[PDB]
């Protein structure tokens, strides 16, 4: 509930009207580097398990296909 | 305003303030430009008050 959540002192905040400012201010020119930075920060934690299970999926499919084949 | 007469005030005003400048220094008139009103907020949070 608003008004009794925290004790804040010596903090000033400045804003604008939504009619006084652009909706998309420097969208691509500041969005492509920031998305690239977040990607650079998170690929080494996210991607390699998915790459490993991609190789597990492909290996399992080819091993199933080879076990289908009649051994001479 | 009050117990004054306009002619005596004019005679005193002439005899004293007739030497106020009217002439410019750099001859560049300081314009009084329009100001842009901006809808915004400012919030200084001080809970000790
Ligand atoms: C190249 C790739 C695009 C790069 C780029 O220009 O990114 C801009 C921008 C980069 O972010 P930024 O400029 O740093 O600031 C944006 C804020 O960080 C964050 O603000 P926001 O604008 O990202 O809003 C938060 C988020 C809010 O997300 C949602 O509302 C979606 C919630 C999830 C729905 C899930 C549905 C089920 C999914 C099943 C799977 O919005 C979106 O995800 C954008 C939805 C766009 C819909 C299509 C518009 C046309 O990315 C986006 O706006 C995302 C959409 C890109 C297309």
């Amino acid at each position: 509930e608003f008004g009794n959540l925290a004790r804040i002192r010596h903090v000033i905040s400045y804003s604008l009207s939504p009619f006084e400012q652009r909706a998309f201010p420097s969208y691509f020119s500041k969005g492509i580097p920031n998305v690239l930075r977040r990607t650079r920060e998170r690929i080494l934690r996210v991607a390699p398990p998915f790459v490993v299970v991609y190789l597990i999926y492909t290996w399992g499919n080819q091993e199933f296909e080879q076990s289908k084949r009649k051994n001479p | 305003a009050g117990g004054v007469e306009h002619q005596q005030l004019l005679d005193l005003a002439q005899k004293h303030l007739s030497s106020v400048s009217r002439v410019y220094e750099e001859d560049a008139v300081p314009g009084l430009t329009p100001c842009r009103f901006t809808g915004s907020e400012i919030r200084h949070r001080d809970d000790a008050l």
